[PDB]
């Protein structure tokens, strides 16, 4: 809303999925902090002693379904105020939305950049994406650049 | 040197008996299970059945 955090979506494969997230302000109260699904239900991963800091990449896996991913699921985290706290704190969620076989295009000029730099440069096309920086407004001459 | 046209012939000759390189699958419907989950009573009888 003014700033929480992105929250990303990571499918690992079959049921199994991974969140990503970097919380902007991290000063107030978080005691073993809670994530949010569906926007009313399932604490997904209760089991952190860590507060987490302020512009900094976090990683934590939970293992779901595709079928409640078709639909729009909301999912929230939570960092737990103390004693109390269900959605009491500084709040944030996501939706999330799966629909398979569409748009391909998008994705494949990556493909085609990484494959035609691959093939240039002599290494293996693992170790070419392995070495390539991706910020979310990072253009792509300073891709190449770096 | 004509022998070793010959020798390409050879093994051009065996790589078509063999054809295709079957591409070995990596990602697969094959989930990380549990090794109490793997080993399931359950799971050979269903099979079996």
């Amino acid at each position: 809303e003014k700033q929480a955090d992105y929250i990303d979506l990571i499918p690992q494969g079959g049921n199994q999925f991974l969140v990503n997230f970097s919380v902007k302000k991290t000063k107030k109260d978080a005691t073993h902090f809670s994530i949010g699904y569906n926007k009313s239900f399932n604490n997904l991963a209760d089991k952190n002693g860590f507060v987490p800091l302020a512009g900094e990449h976090y990683s934590i896996p939970v293992t779901l379904d595709a079928k409640i991913l078709e639909k729009k699921t909301k999912i929230g985290i939570t960092r737990k105020k103390p004693e109390p706290a269900s959605d009491e704190n500084h709040y944030t969620s996501a939706t999330f939305t799966i629909h398979p076989n569409a748009e391909p295009g998008i994705w494949l000029l990556r493909l085609n950049k990484t494959l035609r730099l691959a093939k240039v440069s002599g290494m293996t096309p693992h170790e070419t994406q392995h070495a390539l920086i991706h910020v979310r407004n990072d253009s792509s001459e300073y891709e190449l650049r770096r | 040197r004509d022998t070793l046209n010959e020798a390409k012939m050879w093994y051009m000759q065996a790589l078509g008996l063999l054809g295709d390189k079957p591409v070995s699958i990596f990602s697969n419907g094959w989930e990380n299970p549990s090794l109490s989950n793997a080993a399931d009573k359950t799971q050979a009888k269903q099979f079996h059945d």
